[PDB]
Parts: C-alpha cells; sequence; structure tokens
C-alpha cells in the first residue's frame, strides 16, 4: 500500500525504486449523475467524509430548527384563539389556516 | 533589488519567484536544488576490532609446584594444575609422578584485520548543510555550490546570494554511532572501558595503532586430561565474528523522509524535509525597463485539453497582440498551478501555448505576462494510472478549493428556512404588539 | 486507449466507434465484419452405405 508521501522500495543489490501516488481509479465526472464523490476519494478518503457527514447533520438541524418554528407558529396562532368565548373567529382562522379550519 | 525566497526542501521539483521591482521588468527566476546533505561532527571515541588469543606453550612442572608471577596483560589470566600427567613417544615426558604440576597461562590481544577491517564507535552532534544549485538564469543554467547556513555568500554574474540557514534543525543521527566500512548505524555502543563480556563491545582501543588494548573475555583454564598435553582454555566469543547477522539493516534502509548516507565522509545527501530561505541580489544589468519591454494587448488565453496529471497535463492555448519584438516572462499568480517556461520571445500580434499544470477538479485563474493580468479558466481530469515514479510540483493544495459545479450544488442545498423562522417572528410580535411597549 | 463496445450481429455493413481519451484528439475508428462461423462440435455415431 503506496502511503499519501510515498513508497520506496529495494529488491537485493539492484538500485531501488521509488512509487508514488497519483488520481484514483476515478469512477468519477461531474453531472446530474453526480459522480462527485468518487472525486472525493482521492482527496483524502475517510477523511472530510465527517465534512459531508456533519453537513448532512447542518441540514437536517436547519429543517429541525424549521421544525421549532413550525411548532412555536402553531402555538403562537393558537395563542389569539386560546379559548376566546366568541365562537366565531372567521377573521382569524380563514386568515389563518393552522389546523382544523371548520372552527368558525 | 533584493528579493528573499523560501524553497520546500524537496529535491527534483523547477521553483519559480518573481522579483518585482516597481518601474522595472518582473523577474521570473527558476531555482532547483540538485543535493542537500548533512555534515555532523567527527569525533571517533573508539576502534573495535577482532581479537586473537595469544597463548604461550605450557610449562609442565615435573614434581616441583610452579606458580605465575602476575604479569599485567589485558585479560591476564594463569592456573597451575597439579597431578598432571602428558604423554609422548616415551609415555610421560618427566619421571615422577606425585608433584607433578603444569603451569598454564594465556591472554589477549588484538589481530592484523584491526589494521583494516573494524568498526569505529563515534560521537556526532549537530551538523552544518552544504548543496548545490542550478539557476535558470536568462538561458543561462547556472550552478553553483553553498555550504547553507545563512553565513555564506557567494556572488557569481552579477547575482549576490545567502542560502540557509535550514527550518528543520532534525538531523537522522543520534549521539552515538557505529560506522563499518560503507554502512552505518545507530546503535548505543557500551562507553570504552565499560565493555560487556561475550557481546559487542568487549575488546576495544582508542587509537588503531596502540600497544594497549582494554578487554573483557572471561578467560577460563580447564584441566587438561591425562596425556593431552594442550590449553584447555574457556573460548571466547567476540561481537565481530557473529556481528554480521544482528545488523538489521544500515541507516540506508531505516532513515526518514528519504536520506541517502555515504561514507568517508559520513553525508546525509537529500534529507528532505523543511523548507530554505534564499536571499538573492541583483542590480539593474539585468533588469529591463518598463518602457522598452513589449507591452501586450488582446488577451484571448484558453485551454483546449486540461487534465490534472503529475506531468504537464495541461496545454494553454493563448493569442495575444504585442506592441514589439523581445523576451517577455509569463508568471503564475497563485499556487494552484504550475508553469514549465520562464519566458518566451514575443514579436507583435501572434499566439503562443504553455504547459501548466494543476491538482483540482475545474480552476479559473488569473496568469501575469509582463505586468498584464489575463484570465482564463480550464476544466481538468484525471489520469487512468496510479502510480508514477516522481513527484509531482502542483499538489501542495488546501481543502476550500474552488472546483465544477459542486459549489453551484452547496450554494443550492443551502436554501434556508431562516426566512419563515422570521414569518414566525412576525406572528409573535403582531400578537405581542398588544402589550409589547415597555421593556 | 482501453474501450468497450457493441457491434450488432450484421453482415456487411460498415461502423463506425468514437474513441477519446482525455488530454489528446479524440479519433473515430472505422470497423466491418465479414464472416460469423459457427463451428459446432462433433462426434460420430456412425455411418451408413
Ligand atoms: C583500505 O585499507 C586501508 C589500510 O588498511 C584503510 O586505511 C582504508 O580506509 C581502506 N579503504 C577501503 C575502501 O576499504
Ligand atoms: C536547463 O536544464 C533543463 C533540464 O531538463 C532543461 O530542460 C532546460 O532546457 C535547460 N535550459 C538551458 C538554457 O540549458
Amino acid at each position: 500500500t503506496v502511503p499519501t508521501e510515498g513508497l520506496e522500495v529495494t529488491w537485493g543489490n539492484n538500485e531501488p525504486y521509488k512509487y508514488w501516488p497519483q488520481m484514483s481509479t476515478n469512477g468519477t465526472a461531474h453531472g446530474h449523475p453526480h459522480e462527485i464523490i468518487l472525486y472525493y476519494y482521492e482527496l483524502y478518503p475517510t477523511m472530510t467524509v465527517v465534512i459531508v457527514s456533519v453537513a448532512s447533520f447542518v441540514l437536517l438541524s436547519m429543517v429541525g430548527t424549521a421544525v421549532g418554528m413550525c411548532v412555536c407558529a402553531r402555538r403562537r396562532c393558537i395563542t389569539p384563539y386560546e379559548l376566546t368565548p366568541g365562537a366565531t373567529v372567521p377573521f382569524l382562522l380563514s386568515l389563518l389556516c393552522c389546523v382544523r379550519t371548520t372552527k368558525a | 533589488y533584493e528579493h528573499v525566497t523560501v524553497i520546500p526542501n524537496t529535491v527534483g521539483v523547477p521553483y519559480k519567484t518573481l522579483v518585482n521591482r516597481p518601474g522595472y521588468s518582473p523577474m521570473v527566476l527558476e531555482m532547483e536544488l540538485q543535493s542537500v546533505t548533512l555534515e555532523p561532527t567527527l569525533s571517533l571515541d573508539y576502534i573495535t576490532c577482532e581479537y586473537k588469543t595469544v597463548i604461550p606453550s605450557p610449562y609442565v612442572k615435573c614434581c616441583g609446584t610452579a606458580e605465575c608471577k602476575d604479569k599485567s596483560l589485558p585479560d591476564y589470566s594463569c592456573k597451575v594444575f597439579t597431578g598432571v600427567y602428558p604423554f609422548m613417544w616415551g609415555g610421560a615426558y618427566c619421571f615422577c609422578d606425585a608433584e607433578n604440576t603444569q603451569l598454564s597461562e594465556a591472554h589477549v590481544e588484538k589481530s592484523e584485520s584491526c589494521k583494516t577491517e573494524f568498526a569505529s564507535a563515534y560521537r556526532a552532534h549537530t551538523a552544518s548543510a552544504s548543496a548545490k544549485l542550478r539557476v535558470l538564469y536568462q538561458g543561462n543554467n547556472i550552478t553553483v555550490a553553498a555550504y547553507a547556513n545563512g553565513d555564506h555568500a557567494v556572488t557569481v554574474k552579477d547575482a549576490k546570494f545567502v542560502v540557509g540557514p535550514m527550518s528543520s534543525a532534525w538531523t537522522p543521527f543520534d549521539n552515538k554511532i557505529v560506522v563499518y566500512k560503507g554502512d552505518v548505524y545507530n546503535m548505543d555502543y557500551p562507553p570504552f572501558g565499560a565493555g560487556r563480556p561475550g557481546q559487542f563491545g568487549d575488546i576495544q582501543s582508542r587509537t588503531p595503532e596502540s600497544k594497549d588494548v582494554y578487554a573483557n573475555t572471561q578467560l577460563v583454564l580447564q584441566r587438561p586430561a591425562a596425556g593431552t598435553v594442550h590449553v584447555p582454555y574457556s573460548q571466547a566469543p567476540s561481537g565481530f565474528k557473529y556481528w554480521l547477522k544482528e545488523r538489521g539493516a544500515s541507516l540506508q534502509h531505516t532513515a526518514p523522509f528519504g536520506c541517502q548516507i555515504a561514507t568517508n565522509p559520513v553525508r546525509a545527501v537529500n534529507c528532505a524535509v523543511g523548507n530554505i530561505p534564499i536571499s538573492i541580489d541583483i542590480p539593474d544589468a539585468a533588469f529591463t525597463r518598463v518602457v522598452d519591454a513589449p507591452s501586450v494587448t488582446d488577451m484571448s488565453c484558453e485551454v483546449p485539453a486540461c487534465t490534472h496529471s503529475s506531468d504537464f497535463g495541461g496545454v494553454a492555448i493563448i493569442k495575444y497582440t504585442a506592441s514589439k519584438k523581445g523576451k517577455c516572462a509569463v508568471h503564475s499568480m497563485t499556487n494552484a498551478v504550475t508553469i514549465r517556461e520562464a519566458d518566451v520571445e514575443v514579436e507583435g500580434n501572434s499566439q503562443l501555448q504553455i504547459s501548466f499544470s494543476t491538482a483540482l477538479a475545474s480552476a479559473e485563474f488569473r496568469v501575469q505576462v509582463c505586468s498584464t493580468q489575463v484570465h482564463c479558466a480550464a476544466a481538468c481530469h484525471p489520469p487512468k494510472d496510479h502510480i508514477v515514479n516522481y513527484p509531482a510540483s502542483h499538489t501542495t493544495l488546501g481543502v476550500q478549493d474552488i472546483s465544477t459545479t459542486a459549489m453551484s450544488w452547496v450554494q443550492k442545498i443551502t436554501g434556508g428556512v431562516g426566512l419563515i423562522v422570521a414569518v414566525a417572528a412576525l406572528i409573535l410580535i403582531v400578537v405581542l404588539c398588544v402589550s409589547f411597549s415597555r421593556h
């Protein structure tokens, strides 16, 4: 296994051999069929796959913040009609349509 | 002007530099070091070699009692064995039987191999560096030797230069170093006079031609048998005559960073780590005027085929329009790419090509030609092979590096929902506007 | 360099296939087959006269 530095290998009384790595097998391209991550497989395979994993993590955190705003938004759209005893708020929920828009 | 450059300590890559003297032409100069070695300090501690036992003939003390006068010799040893009986053609050598004793005595010494074939236990501390470097200076592949420390100045051909000091003070040698006739070993030798018996390190001398040596050979003189008139003595195995197997290997094959170690003197060439700063200084006599250089217009660069390999995998083609006829230097201003051409001859409205290379997939890049910026972009390909037998040049790169549509993808997927979180902020402020006007 | 392709099993039709290494100029390549000789395996049961 030739390292990212490079290999020296001597055999017998011959003058030794000097080997080096290059770009990969490279079953890869750039398109709508992606083949992008395989380009990743020469700039550090199994290093900064932590970057794409934490990138999936920060996008799931972003949509988790979307879950946070949706639960705060449903709670604060229930806030104007907590149980306001008029039984009829058309210009609240007709203008709003959070949940159960049949309740006047 | 004076120009200070820095080059990483690797052999086999033409590094380039630009000396910018304002009011004058740029100076794209080339350096390439061909060999860089270390000269560790010479201090031989002790020679060591193969011993030889010196055994005098026995002293058959025929029915008297002998003794031995304790002469001071290195590993002198003696015993008077009683009750001996030698045999010859007339059986016993002498007549009587009871008090028949035998004075036996032996000692150790050097050999003739110590005159020629030995090992030297050696002390070596911090070193100097010496190197040889080729500069492509204006159609001249010049080459200058200099011992690099920051303290040696050499001027040739209207060029003054001070090389060194090195940045890494690492050295492949430890304190203890043993040399044999074509190889070195970083092994702690036992100190002279403190030689453990049997193992390597026993029989020792300071100079190769002393008349005194130190030894530890555990010599025991056993009892002779009946008629076997000889010297029954304990053998002393010395580390040299079996030293051949436990060598492991020389430092040629145990070194870090690929140093080649040649003896007499013990140089360590191509110890490739770190970087070296160089100071070059040059007056006007090679500097070219700004207005007397042919300025150019109509910068039209493009790349027909780039391939991000280790060879010149990109041939960039550029059509231009100059002012007059003369030399023109070309230079890469970012470190993603590298060029193999110092300067080219340009007459007017003409076209040239250049052999560049980079490491990544897709990059845009602005070249300078005789203080004229020209930007062109390229999308490249990887080579189909996996292993080559030479290091590349551009492959020092970062991790935040430009690409193809990858950055359009990362600009896509961060679309954002924080604006609709701000819409939730708007619904909470429009409900809190009833009583949110005090704090 | 290395190329794999599929031609349809027809006789007497010219065909061309594009080979493209990177870097160098690509080539188009002309080929045409003439026969597909089926050689089945033989074994003699008997003769009759
Ligand atoms: C050859 O022998 C001489 C004297 O024995 C010694 O000084 C010299 O270093 C030796 N050289 C080699 C190459 O063995
Ligand atoms: C200097 O040496 C290099 C070694 O490859 C060669 O390519 C270059 O053309 C030489 N230049 C001159 C001016 O001798």
